[PDB]
């Protein structure tokens, strides 16, 4: 992992490296009031939404529930195999029964 | 004009060469410079990028060179919807009143360098609608234009001179060589 | 020593957390002290299984959240300060020229790594991240784990009714 | 003079407007120092008498239209004379830089020999101009308070109604205000001859 | 000792979060923010404590589901005034 | 420890990245050739020769052009943006299968989901510090859409580690040495690229970056260098998910040559989908991503839960 930090690091320093060196290489005009404006199509120029936030919500419980997915990979041949099966069946019954039940209300 | 040279006249002539500037600098430095310039300018005359703003009739023959017949993928030519991303606008219709402050605007969001293709007898000149009350007269009043192309509904091939004349413009610009007379 | 360049820099985004205001700035600041975290939580462990999990459930799952609604409660942008940046890598530096002139091995956690262990352990040489998540899916410790979705689940319906969508 | 002798000598004190070399040299972040403008004197010393782009550019177009401006020194200055202290804080009043969280603080340019440094660098590793005009030779420009000359004539007489500076200035400066801390601007003080007398004794 | 060299700085950064949780220069989502930095301190100090135990850091993500469905429901309790108390309740320094 | 270890890893991963970097370019080359030929339109030709050197014409064009920004007081949120979104697809890359040992990822996946997982969180921030509601909008829509799809492609990376036993990337090879995987898992192959051309803008799922409903959904105030990381950021993630259809599907056959050829055959596969489908939309495409991809997700599942559990019987 004490590799890991010192390629991420080096491929950070590198692209801050060569985004500065472009900085430089750019063309370096007079700055102006109406080519600082943000672009608005033609004419010069929003609120909270609640449903792409309980799609957020929706992400977040789903993720919550993939990551208990996640480690009976491993556990499938070191543990109780009748535990693991009605654990196994009952967690992705249960997850697809209040898929079908959200989808239905 | 000139007499375009006799082919027993052009046989003593020699090879122009790639570079307008040519190869017969004095000094080392002088001679990196354009040779930095003739990279650059291959660079940006190797891919421009036209902004898509079509405002009328001439626009349906813009669209023309990028039909399969004339193909302007294969000049570095291809459309770009933002105007930040893109390097040409061609003023390719009717600019009228409540269009200007749009197209300066737009030009003003544009980054430098900025070529501007004014395509069209509206465009250029004010055109068919010169004498109405809501046409401006040509669009040079407001954005400075650097190629004009002049049919009325320019032939594809004439839009696409337009555009290779733009490259040779390119291809000639002098900016490090100017900065080591500067 | 990379346990302690980790201290330093959970220090130095910890006190420029305290210093600073505009909430995405906020926002920024934890999504970037969950990785040196997700990293400290790794060194004292067998293996970075729940340092992907803490990765996966926090920052790339609930953190968006508070970016997002950072994001739009904010209409303006960074004031940046040279100042805070330059007390920043000024303390960091002091820190890590501590952590040079300091005895890393009193230093070091005494918590054992996988390498730590003993080499006549047997039970290190099974499989990664085995024996530690075993207890997850075995009697009689599954009925948190199956309480847990259901939790999830429960959680989801108190959401939409608390939202009023 | 002594190649075209009826020749207008225009002479601008220091001229403000949009893309200048004034108002941005004012607004880059490579003048400040660590959220803190350095001034000569803290500014209180200089008193500078700014003119706009458009009133001297009707002024040259005065002289050109009419012939009685051969071989006459105009002395183009704006309408009230301000000391470069209150002119820099009133700018930064512009540009949202008076709030408490920003740290604004003006002090003495004598005291701090590293923005010296800075300067000489930046005119030494620019290869074109240097960024925000921070050569020394605009430190001493603005080191040199703006004195008018009695009996030679000023703006005023081509014919040209002078911009005030209030008026124009908080439009220049609205793209560079800053963005406002999670947490109208007052005018200027004009100096007057006498205060400016007490100022200089 | 013991506590002065290990485990003493999720202490101080939890004590840090603390102030910051409950100062009154901060706002609600400042609040927010600082509630889940003291959730990251307080899984450092349980893993601390997690792993002088071998095979029992499952409890990892339990935690973790607790202090996670804990932070949706202060998010959606805070974004639910929106439509009562405006936008502007966000910047609100007391209660 | 021994040292040359890490200097043939820093040289590995150093070489890994280069040679990333010119085959983004050479794919951008290549996606403007055949998506031309897509059509009856020839594509890049007449720059140097027979259009070679066309993205080289782009990246002297794009780090020459004037840095512009969304507002001018403050804007170094601007730059964060293309920076990660760079060194998150340069870094994504080092779960990789190799043979030869560069780095011995037991949990690849789950790296690969981090890496996806950040992709909201780089294109977020290149949303909002743009000050325009086009890019705003733009940045909420593919937010939406990558959190959509990140669920979905969590279940079917999640499906695929349940046949190989484990989490290395390398036991996708034992378990090819007899056929590929395509064979098996060709509905989850059909949803694999689904998932592949959503997580990473392409066409089919481009309401987030399209030209046509908004003009740039987060390159909208993206130019002149900004938007040259952005792109290379974009096509190695293109190059990346062309990989890993290549390392599932299609055997990993890392060393042999046949295993390129078959990348840039996904890698046209990919081009081959950019030129043909048209785009759906917000409703249609929260429909996909909740309902029918998770419905299929969950159920395979079981399916692979059943048959592990019928294999461990018999074996
Ligand atoms: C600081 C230093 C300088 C930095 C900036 C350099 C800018 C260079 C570009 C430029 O604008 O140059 C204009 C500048 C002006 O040229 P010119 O003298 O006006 O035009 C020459 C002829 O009159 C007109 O040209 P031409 O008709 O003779 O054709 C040019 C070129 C043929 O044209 C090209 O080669 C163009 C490039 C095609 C590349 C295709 C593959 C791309 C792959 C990408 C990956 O011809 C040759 O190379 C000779 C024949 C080769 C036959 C090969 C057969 C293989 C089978 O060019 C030069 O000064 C040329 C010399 C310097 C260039 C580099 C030479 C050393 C490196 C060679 C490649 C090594 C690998
Ligand atoms: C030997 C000794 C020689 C003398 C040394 C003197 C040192 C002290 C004086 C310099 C100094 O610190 O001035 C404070 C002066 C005041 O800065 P500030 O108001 O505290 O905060 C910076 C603004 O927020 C920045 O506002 P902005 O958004 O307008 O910033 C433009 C941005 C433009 O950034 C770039 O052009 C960088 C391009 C990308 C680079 C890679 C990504 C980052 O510039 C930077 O980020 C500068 C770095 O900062 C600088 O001059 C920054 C450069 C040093
Ligand atoms: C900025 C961060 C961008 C997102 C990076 C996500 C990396 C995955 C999360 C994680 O904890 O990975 C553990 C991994 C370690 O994975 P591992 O421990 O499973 O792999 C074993 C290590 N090798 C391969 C060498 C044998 O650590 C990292 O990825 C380090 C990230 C450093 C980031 C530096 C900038 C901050
Ligand atoms: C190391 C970089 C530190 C940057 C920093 O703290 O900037 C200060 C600013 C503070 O923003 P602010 O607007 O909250 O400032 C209030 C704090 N004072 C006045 C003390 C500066 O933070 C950022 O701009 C955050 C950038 C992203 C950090 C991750
Ligand atoms: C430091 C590196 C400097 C050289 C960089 C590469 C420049 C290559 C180049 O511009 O070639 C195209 C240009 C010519 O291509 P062109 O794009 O100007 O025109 C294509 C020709 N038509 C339009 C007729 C189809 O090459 C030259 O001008 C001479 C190149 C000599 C070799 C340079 C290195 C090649 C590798
Ligand atoms: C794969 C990534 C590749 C990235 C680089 C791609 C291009 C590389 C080859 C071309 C290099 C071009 C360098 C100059 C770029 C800027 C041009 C320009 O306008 O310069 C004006 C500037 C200043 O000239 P000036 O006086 O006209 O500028 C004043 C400002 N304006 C333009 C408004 C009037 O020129 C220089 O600073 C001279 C630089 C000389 C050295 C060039 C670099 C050498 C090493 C490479
Ligand atoms: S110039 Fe002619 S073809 Fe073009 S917009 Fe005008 S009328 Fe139409």
């Amino acid at each position: 992992m004490f590799s890991i930090i010192f390629i991420a690091l080096l491929i950070l320093l590198i692209t801050t490296i060569v985004m500065f060196l472009a900085s430089i290489l750019s063309k370096k005009a007079l700055i102006d009031r109406e080519k600082s404006s943000p672009f608005e199509c033609g004419f010069d120029p929003l609120p909270f939404s609640l449903r792409f936030f309980l799609i957020t919500i929706i992400f977040l419980i789903f993720d919550v529930e993939i990551a208990l997915i996640l480690p009976m990979i491993i556990i499938m041949k070191y543990s109780n195999i009748m535990i693991w099966t009605i654990t196994s069946i009952i967690f992705i019954l249960i997850l697809l029964i209040g898929l079908y039940h959200e989808w239905n209300q | 004009q000139q007499t375009l040279p006799v082919a027993e006249v052009a046989q003593n002539l020699p090879k122009k060469g790639y570079s307008p500037f040519g190869t017969k600098q004095s000094s080392v430095a002088e001679w990196s410079l354009a040779r930095l310039d003739d990279l650059l300018n291959w660079g940006r005359k190797g891919s421009i990028w036209p902004l898509t703003f079509g405002l009328a009739c001439c626009a349906v023959e813009m669209m023309h060179i990028a039909a399969p017949r004339y193909d302007m993928d294969r000049y570095g030519v291809v459309f770009r919807a933002s105007p930040r991303q893109a390097d040409v606008i061609i003023v390719a219709g009717t600019l009228t009143n409540k269009m200007a402050p749009a197209l300066r605007k737009v030009y003003d969001q544009m980054p430098e360098p900025r070529w501007v293709i004014s395509m069209g007898s509206c465009a250029n000149g004010g055109g068919y609608y010169h004498y109405s009350y809501s046409v401006v007269r040509g669009c040079d009043r407001i954005i400075p234009v650097d190629i004009y192309v002049p049919g009325c509904p320019p032939t594809a091939e004439a839009l696409m001179y337009g555009v290779l004349q733009l490259q040779k413009k390119v291809k000639r610009m002098k900016t490090l060589q100017m900065w080591y007379r500067k | 020593m990379i346990q302690l360049m980790l201290y330093s820099l959970i220090i130095t985004t910890s006190i420029i957390f305290l210093n600073m205001i505009h909430p995405l700035a906020l926002g920024l600041t934890l999504l970037i002290q969950t990785i040196f975290v997700c990293l400290l939580t790794g060194l004292m462990t067998k293996s970075f299984w729940y340092s992907y999990i803490l990765f996966l459930i926090f920052l790339g799952g609930m953190l968006v959240l508070f970016i997002y609604v950072t994001s739009l409660a904010s209409n303006e942008m960074f004031n940046l300060s040279m100042k805070l940046t330059l007390f920043s890598s000024l303390i960091l530096i002091f820190m890590l020229i501590l952590s040079f002139i300091m005895d890393k091995t009193s230093s070091s956690l005494f918590l054992m790594n996988n390498d730590m262990q003993s080499i006549i352990n047997m039970n290190s040489y099974f499989m990664e991240n085995s024996l530690s998540l075993n207890k997850l899916y075995n009697f009689p410790t599954n009925f948190i784990t199956i309480l847990l979705m259901n939790y999830l689940l429960i959680t989801l319906i108190v959401i939409v009714k608390i939202t009023k969508l | 003079r002594d190649a075209f002798p009826n020749a207008t000598i225009i002479r601008p004190a220091d001229i403000y407007g949009s893309e200048d070399r004034f108002l941005r040299y004012y607004a880059h972040i490579w003048r400040r120092q660590f959220r803190s403008m350095p001034l000569w004197h803290k500014g209180e010393k200089t008193v500078k008498q700014p003119v706009y782009v458009s009133d001297v550019a009707q002024a040259i177009i005065n002289a050109a239209k009419d012939p009685d401006s051969a071989g006459r020194i105009y002395q183009a200055v704006g309408p009230k004379r301000y000391q470069l202290s209150e002119l820099v804080d009133w700018f930064h009043r512009l540009m949202r830089k008076d709030q408490k969280r920003w740290g604004y603080m003006r002090y003495d340019m004598r005291w701090d020999p590293t923005f010296l440094l800075k300067a000489k660098l930046n005119s030494f590793i620019c290869p074109g101009t240097p960024i925000g005009g921070l050569h020394p030779a605009r430190i001493e420009r603005e080191a040199v308070t703006d004195k008018v000359l009695t009996g030679v004539p000023t703006l005023e007489d081509l014919g040209v109604t002078l911009t005030t500076m209030e008026q124009q200035v908080p439009w220049e400066l609205r793209p560079y205000r800053a963005a406002l801390y999670y947490d109208t601007p007052s005018p200027p003080k004009c100096i007057e001859a006498r205060d400016e007398l007490r100022l200089f004794a | 000792m013991i506590m002065i060299l290990y485990w003493s700085l999720p202490m101080i950064l939890f004590i840090l979060g603390l102030f910051c949780f409950v100062s009154n220069r901060k706002h609600l989502l400042s609040m927010l923010l600082s509630l889940e930095f003291i959730v990251l301190m307080l899984f450092f100090m349980l893993f601390i404590y997690l792993n002088m135990l071998n095979y029992e850091s499952y409890f990892s993500m339990m935690f973790l589901t607790f202090s996670v469905c804990e932070g949706a429901l202060g998010l959606s309790i805070l974004v639910s005034m929106i439509r009562t108390h405006g936008n502007d309740y966000f910047q609100s320094f007391s209660i | 420890m021994f040292y040359m270890e890490f200097i043939l890893s820093l040289i590995g991963s150093l070489l890994l990245i280069i040679c990333v970097l010119v085959s983004v370019a050479f794919l951008t080359l290549l996606e403007r050739k055949v998506l031309g030929y897509i059509q009856i339109r020839k594509g890049p030709n007449k720059v140097g020769l027979m259009g070679i050197p066309q993205p080289f014409c782009d990246a002297i064009k794009l780090f020459t052009k004037e840095q512009t920004y969304p507002l001018l007081s403050n804007y170094l949120s601007y730059y964060i943006s293309p920076i990660f979104s760079l060194f998150l697809s340069l870094f994504v890359w080092m779960c990789m299968p190799f043979f030869v040992k560069l780095y011995s990822f037991n949990l690849g996946g789950l790296f690969f989901l981090c890496c996806t997982s950040l992709g909201v969180y780089t294109v977020m921030v290149a949303g909002w510090s743009s000050n325009s509601n086009y890019a705003l909008l733009g940045g909420l829509r593919a937010v939406a859409q990558t959190i959509s799809y990140e669920v979905s492609l969590a279940l079917i990376l999640l499906s695929f580690i349940f046949l190989i036993g484990s989490y290395n990337m390398i036991y996708f090879f034992f378990y090819q040495v007899y056929m590929w995987f395509l064979i098996i898992l060709f509905p989850m192959a059909l949803v694999w690229v689904s998932i592949s051309l959503a997580e990473t803008n392409r066409t089919p799922f481009d309401f987030a970056e399209g030209e046509s409903e908004l003009v740039s959904g987060f390159n909208v105030e993206y130019s002149s260098g900004g938007f040259a990381l952005i792109f290379m950021a974009e096509y190695a993630s293109i190059l990346f998910m062309s990989m890993l259809f290549c390392v599932i599907f299609l055997g990993c056959d890392v060393f042999n040559l046949l295993f390129y050829m078959k990348l840039t055959f996904i890698s046209f596969v990919f081009i081959w989908v950019r030129g043909t489908l048209p785009r759906f939309r917000y409703d249609k495409l929260m429909y996909l991503a909740w309902k029918c991809f998770l419905s299929f997700s969950l159920n395979y599942l079981l399916f692979f839960i059943g048959f592990k559990i019928l294999l461990f019987s018999l074996l």
